């Protein structure tokens, strides 16, 4: 859905690197591990947040209400 | 002079250092006040003028509540509980306005820099939204397309971390002492070997190995700490260290003066 | 040495909630029984049209995450797309009170 | 080769084709 | 709902002080002090540093239950010497030590300062 | 409940100033009693937690695969060369004072989920309320304030 | 929901025997889940493909 | 008024681990009283022991019902407190073996010992005692 | 041994793109 | 039945419980919304006049609150509207209704009742954060884990009833069950494990702990015990500190299989004058037993001091276990490889002797043991062989298992699990079965359609080879499900039948 704010585990600001984490896939053909490396969350406590978030808001918003 | 202190590595956002000739209770209390009583400012009360999105309104509120703000001059303003006024005077709070519009054919984003300062800032550097990326975007809020409107009146008052994590600046901590088990406060689990079934500390090199055969040092005591504190960035890290020290000392002075009043 | 047939995969003797049980060999069977009973009473998301699809009872959480563990099947159960709960960090400690 | 035998990993594609054909509610629908 | 309210985390209660002293009768020169609205922050530190000084005799502190932000503390000392003055001396030692810590940290971080 | 049948409820909530915490400060989300384990014989929960931790450090997602060949040994060696304990135990600290802790703790990421029977539909109390006309007794139903 | 579409249900009566089909049988392989049974007075009655 | 009531040099035979990590077990014989026999529990690490180690033991009735204990108060204490292993506990049972050798078993809190000797058969001790061991 | 704890799919797609 | 010997009631409460280690047995935790909702009549005397007047002025919201007042005649004036609020003088001979202030007597229920238990009385300390709260002690006679079960509560109205609940249905004279001629209360799993940790000889403790526990015990005399060992440092044994919590003049003897007064194997238990001397606290001494410690103190000293005894040792073991910390993990479960291959070859030679016996059967020459039939004797031989294989394997695994193994610590510490549990989860399972016979020839000529015809091998019928940890084969998975489903169906029928016969 929306990638949330402030990790339950650590609590730093999360989601700055979110669409960045996207574009380190398509136009770079870049593996996710080194992508998270150069992304730069040296803990894992935040790394899991983006590793298991699933977007839903796209499927939400591609209705046409009103 | 007593508690000598030595730095290891500094940045904009995380500080790791050495604390020596101190006591375990002192360090633990430092950690607790560090995560608990550092006053700041954040958005607390929200006024939804009109919502249209595919999200809920209090949903948007709790989403808003975690956006940190500029926190330098936070001492200047006053708590609403102690303030003599009612309903958020300029001395005790700030005002936030957010505007979005469904303009494009494609989907639209809202970044946390789109919110603006509203009321009298009175020159104290307060309440700007933090940007961290290369592209000036405070972290995402909600997504819209072509038809939806949000008008947000928001009021931000003081708050502290101990009653809600909204006002927490810390959001990380690190803590180490006796990396090499010399104080022997605890053994290790093992199935065949204590050594190989565990990895070394990263703090290994600053204290010598335990000499391998000398008798158990009994009259030793805890010292030589390793503190790495990584703040959120709503307020600088040196400032949060010194201000945690400040609020601890003011608390202890308050209890002392209450005692001498009694 | 006289076979005529082999199964596609031994993992596919199960059922719907039975897919969701991670490593379902590695426990005891009545635990699987309570798990299949329990999974029907989980919230999360149920459809996507819920801004319009009125009904009496409806339970939607906020932040649904696909589980870190999974088997291959609930990819086909679309459960990766629409999850039940979210991960957390659990601890095993008799921490003295509660 | 294309005429080689089949490793245990491979059958998931067979499952993919089978579900894309039938669907889960195939019993009621049929 | 009419539970006791949420201002019991940090705010003072009206008509009631930050503390109430109380005299025991169990041992000579033995008293207990009631604290509330705080926690192990002050608790562990005050107990450890009052233990460090050795003119005083015995101490310990505990919380009754986590649902209430209050805790107690039990002090006795030898004759003539007094618990209240002893702990106020302890508090002055605390504030002096940490003030030295603060100024030394400030100087350390300034002498760090990059470039 | 868990993914293995560990139902119950919540005792209390502390905050981070006295939750248990590690060297990297990874404060936990929830804590339960070890006495669930050697009675309900739920090894699957533990192996799920360990594979979950190695998945989190890897970045690759995991695998369950009911009848396959993934073993604790491979999991152990992988997470070992990722630089942690070979089994999942961990140095850990006191919540209150931060002294060392005697034992060590298996602790990490795991998948939970939420049930439906929330407390507000089950709390119910009554005194001197409505009367049923057939029997002059208190009526049924939490809805109409029964007994 | 994707569980509840594929349900099956037999009638038996009030008490019944036990070797009679209240408990599972070897014939059930590859067809019905040997775990996903409901609990309480009807275990071994409802079963899932 | 506080005096030793039994004191001699004792020679350990050997030491048993007892599958623990801070305590062990000692058994020892007198040089002088060949009738007498000694066994004793010990915190093994905090004073290490070995085979063929001569040791000395001491009754130490008191140090000159005791009140609440005082923190050790580092000034000079002209007591029986200047050997190493100082250790306090409680007696519970008296034994008569061979019609001659009396036997008593004291305790130390969670520690035990066995003690023999038939010369001092009234001078020996009674309900609680101390212990002193040198070097 | 390799023991296959994890697997790849679209790389093998591209391998068959060169194979065919 | 639904109207005369049972019916609906008034003054009722129904929520879900959580444990707590700080509330003793005669209390109970009650949530404040429920305290507002309930009531209880009092009377107006010269004694209660001022407190009742103050609580009437407090209005119907503030927690020591009132809702109804009753004057001489049939008078029900309700305080909610009550525009003459601060004006009633509250004359003698009257009745007021108030909320539940604390330590009121109150009767407790849990469905479904079986025996004299489930009916305790309690006092009350009123608690916020709405739910119930009660002592971890009384849990097993209540026969309810925390799996979401709900409770039932009632409040007496008059003084006779309140007094007789107070004097009869309170806990401290229900410590021993009359039905089972042995006490059925008990300190339970977590504190039991912790006290087994504490009682060990090898451990000790420091000042900062021992002063804190000595303040933690509510009835401590203001006297510290002496140092147990002095030389560089005061230290104490867990036995030494627990002897404070044990009240004086209590004596017990255990003397089982070691216990030559200088216990090498450290079993047994002996207490003189309320002080521990030696031994290892364990459930077979300190839990519910025939010669129980609780039995002893209740029968001798007087059956309410035991309540504070649970309070004392429960609080102390809890607070020490806090800073100690304790847990388990997979590293308990996995064991040594040479022992693994010994398990393997043990099962293998069992299979070999099974094969030899089957060959002897297949060449028609056998004993044909007396009483039963040829095939029945064959079944007896194979069952006996495999069971000896299973428990010999379990014995080998347990004796290999280490002394810092935490689940071994758990099981020989008591509370939960067993040797059978450890062996079952670690080495092998043994042949699952239904009604003694192993898994029947469902399909023709064979067991499951996946083997060749006409076999009686341990694989064929499905003796379970592997442990849990290494995994299963699908056949073993299926047989395991068979046995479990049999257990479930027999339980779900026997519950209705036993309910009928009990009624
Ligand atoms: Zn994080
Ligand atoms: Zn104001």
């Amino acid at each position: 859905m929306i990638v949330p704010v402030r990790c339950f585990s650590c609590g730093k600001v999360v989601g700055d690197k979110w669409e960045s984490y996207l574009n380190l896939l398509q136009e770079d053909e870049l593996d996710e591990g080194t992508a998270l490396s150069r992304l730069g969350l040296k803990r894992y406590c935040c790394r899991r947040m983006i590793l298991t978030h699933v977007d839903l808001i796209e499927k939400f918003l591609r209705y046409n209400p009103l | 002079e007593g508690p000598q202190v030595k730095i290891r590595e500094a940045s904009k956002d995380n500080v790791d250092f050495i604390l020596s000739n101190v006591d375990l209770a002192m360090a633990n209390s430092l950690r607790r006040v560090m995560i608990a009583e550092i006053p700041t400012l954040a958005i607390d009360s929200v006024e939804v003028e009109t919502n249209t999105t595919v999200l809920a309104d209090e949903f948007i509120a709790h989403r808003l509540g975690l956006i940190p703000l500029q926190s330098m001059d936070i001492e200047q303003l006053e708590y609403s509980r102690d303030c003599f006024c009612e309903d958020h005077c300029d001395k005790c709070s700030v005002v936030l306005t957010l505007q979005a519009f469904g303009e494009s054919e494609s989907t639209t984003n809202v970044y946390s820099k789109d919110l603006v300062i509203v009321s009298n800032l009175m020159g104290r550097n307060i309440g700007h939204p933090i940007i961290q990326d290369k592209e000036g975007n405070g972290v995402l809020i909600c997504k819209l397309r072509k038809g939806q409107e949000l008008k947000l009146t928001c009021v931000a008052k003081k708050g502290i971390a101990k009653e809600h994590a909204k006002w927490g600046p810390a959001a990380a901590i690190e803590f180490e002492y006796d990396p090499w088990n010399k104080l022997k406060h605890t053994d290790y689990w093992y199935e065949q070997d204590s050594a190989k079934e565990w990895p070394q500390s990263k703090n290994c090199e600053y204290e010598d190995p335990p000499n391998e055969g000398d008798p158990f040092d009994y009259k030793a005591q805890a010292d030589t700490f390793y503190m790495n504190v990584e703040s959120v960035g709503s307020i600088p890290v040196d400032q949060v260290v010194v201000r945690g020290i400040d609020t601890l000392q003011k608390k202890v002075a308050s209890i002392l003066l209450a005692l001498t009043q009694m | 040495t006289t076979f005529t047939h082999c199964e596609i995969h031994p993992s596919m003797i199960l059922g719907v909630a039975a897919s969701i049980i991670p490593f379902p060999d590695h426990n005891q069977s009545p635990r699987n029984t309570y798990q299949s009973a329990m999974g029907k009473q989980a919230m999360g998301v149920f459809l996507t049209n819920y801004n319009v699809r009125m009904d009496t009872m409806a339970n939607i959480l906020y932040y649904p995450q696909k589980p870190l563990g999974t088997t291959r099947a609930m990819e086909y159960l679309k459960f990766r797309e629409l999850p039940a709960g979210q991960n957390a960090i659990v601890a095993i400690a008799c921490y003295s009170g509660y | 080769d294309e005429s080689a035998p089949i490793t245990a990993e491979d059958s998931w594609a067979v499952i993919s084709a089978f579900f894309r054909e039938k669907g889960l509610v195939s019993q009621q629908l049929d | 709902m009419n539970a006791p309210d949420r201002f019991e985390l940090f705010l003072l209660g009206e008509g009631e002080s930050k503390l109430k002293i109380d005299p025991d009768t169990k041992a000579p020169n033995a008293v207990v002090i009631t604290f509330e609205k705080e926690d192990h922050t002050l608790g562990n530190l005050i107990r450890a540093e009052l233990l460090n000084d050795r003119k005083v005799l015995f101490a310990a502190y505990k919380v009754e239950h986590p649902f209430f932000a209050r805790f107690k503390l039990r002090i006795q000392t030898t004759e003539g010497y007094d618990p209240k003055d002893a702990l106020k001396n302890a508090c002055n030692s605390i504030i002096n030590k940490l003030g030295a810590l603060k100024t030394n940290f400030e100087t350390e971080w300034n002498l760090q300062t990059l470039a | 409940a868990s993914r293995h049948g560990q139902k119950g409820t919540i005792g209390i909530t502390y905050r981070r100033e006295d939750m248990p915490f590690t060297a990297e400060g990874i404060v936990p989300d929830l804590i339960i009693n070890p006495h669930a384990i050697p009675s309900r014989m739920t090894v699957a929960h533990l192996i799920e937690c360990l594979l979950s931790k190695v998945a989190a450090l890897s970045g690759n997602e995991g695998d369950a695969s009911p009848f396959t060949d993934i073993t604790v040994e491979g999991i152990s060696k992988l997470l070992r060369e990722h630089g942690y304990q070979s089994r999942g135990f961990e140095v850990m600290y006191n919540g209150h004072t931060g002294k060392k802790l005697m034992a060590q703790i298996f602790f990490g990421p795991t998948y939970y989920q939420r049930l439906r029977h929330m407390v507000d539909d089950k709390i119910h109390a009554r005194a001197r309320g409505p009367m049923q006309v057939l029997t002059r007794q208190p009526v049924e139903g939490r809805s109409r304030d029964g007994g | 929901t994707l569980s509840h579409l594929r349900r099956t249900n037999t009638p038996i009566g009030r008490d019944g025997k036990l070797a009679k089909p209240r408990q599972l049988h070897n014939t059930h392989w590859g067809l019905v889940c040997p775990a996903e049974t409901p609990e309480g007075q009807a275990c071994g009655l409802v079963k899932n493909l | 008024m506080s005096n030793t009531l039994f004191d001699d040099i004792f020679q350990v035979s050997e030491v048993d681990p007892g599958r623990y990590n801070k305590v062990c077990r000692i058994e020892a014989a007198s040089t002088t009283q060949d009738q007498c026999k000694l066994t004793l529990d010990i915190n093994v690490e905090l004073f290490p022991v070995a085979a063929q180690d001569s040791l000395t033991v001491t009754i130490a009735s008191s140090l000159n019902a005791t009140r609440s204990w005082r923190p050790p108060q580092a000034g000079d204490r002209s007591l029986a407190d200047d050997y190493d292993y100082v250790m306090y506990g409680t007696a519970y049972k008296f034994e008569e073996v061979s019609k001659d050798l009396i036997a008593v078993y004291y305790s130390f809190g969670g520690l035990l010992m066995r003690l023999e000797g038939n010369y001092r058969n009234l001078n020996n001790l009674q309900e609680n005692a101390y212990l002193l061991i040198r070097r | 041994t390799n023991a296959s704890p994890f697997i790849k799919r679209d790389r093998m797609r591209r391998n068959f793109l060169r194979m065919r | 039945r639904g109207n005369l010997m049972g019916k609906r009631v008034d003054f009722s409460a129904r929520t879900v419980i959580s444990g707590d280690p700080n509330l003793e047995l005669d209390q109970v935790g009650v949530p404040k919304s429920i305290a507002k909702t309930l009531t209880y009549p009092e009377v107006v005397t010269p004694y209660n006049i001022d407190r009742l007047t103050q609580l009437v002025r407090n209005g119907p919201n503030e927690h020591p609150g009132a809702k109804y007042v009753i004057r001489d005649s049939g008078d029900r004036i309700d305080l909610r509207y009550s525009k003459r609020a601060g004006d009633i003088q509250l004359q003698y001979g009257w009745k007021v209704e108030r909320h539940i202030m604390d330590n009121d007597p109150v009767l407790f229920n849990r469905q479904p009742s079986l025996h004299k238990m489930s009916m305790m009385a309690h006092r009350v300390k009123v608690i916020p954060y709405s739910t119930f709260r009660l002592n971890l002690s009384v849990t097993s006679p209540y026969n309810a884990d925390f799996d979401g079960d709900e409770m039932n509560l009632h409040v007496p109205q008059s003084e006779e009833t309140r007094a007789e609940l107070s004097q009869l249905c309170a806990v401290p004279l229900q410590i021993v069950s009359p039905q089972s001629n042995k006490p059925c209360m008990g300190i339970v799993q977590d504190t039991l494990c912790g006290i087994r940790k504490l009682t060990l000889r090898d451990t000790f403790i420091e000042l900062d702990q021992v002063l804190n526990m000595l303040y933690w015990v509510p009835d401590w005399d203001g006297v510290i015990p002496t140092p147990a060992i002095i030389k560089p440092k005061p230290l104490w044994s867990g036995k030494q500190i627990l002897s404070v919590a044990i009240p004086n003049g209590i004596h017990l003897q255990r003397f089982d299989e070691g216990t030559t007064l200088l216990s090498p194997k450290d079993n047994g238990m002996l207490i003189i004058d309320g002080q521990i001397i030696f031994g290892v606290v364990e459930k077979k001494t300190v839990g519910s037993s025939n010669g129980g410690l609780i039995h002893v103190v209740t029968r001798e000293k007087g059956p309410q001091v035991c309540a504070k005894l649970f309070g004392n040792i429960q609080k102390v073991v809890n607070f020490w276990l806090l800073h100690n910390g304790f847990s388990t993990g997979i590293g308990d479960t996995i064991a040594d490889g040479p022992t693994m291959r010994e398990i393997t070859e043990t099962i293998a030679e069992a299979k070999k002797k099974v094969l030899d016996v089957t060959k002897e059967a297949q060449a028609n020459l056998l004993t044909a043991k007396h009483g039963m039939t040829l095939r029945e004797s064959f079944e007896d031989n194979v069952v006996r062989f495999l069971n000896e294989a299973r428990d010999k394997a379990g014995r080998l695994a347990e004796v290999n298992l280490k002394d810092l193994n935490n689940v071994k610590q758990m099981v020989m510490a008591g509370s939960k699990g067993s040797f059978i549990n450890i062996a079952q989860m670690s080495a092998c399972v043994g042949q699952q079965s239904v009604e003694g016979k192993r898994i029947a020839f469902g399909f023709v000529d064979r067991t499951l359609p996946h083997f060749s015809k006409d076999d009686y091998s341990p694989e064929s019928k499905g003796f379970v080879e592997n442990s849990y940890l290494r995994g299963l084969t699908p056949q073993e998975f299926f047989f395991h499900a068979m046995g479990g489903r049999e257990g479930l169906i027999d339980t779900a029928v026997k519950t209705a039948e036993t309910g009928y016969i009990q009624r």
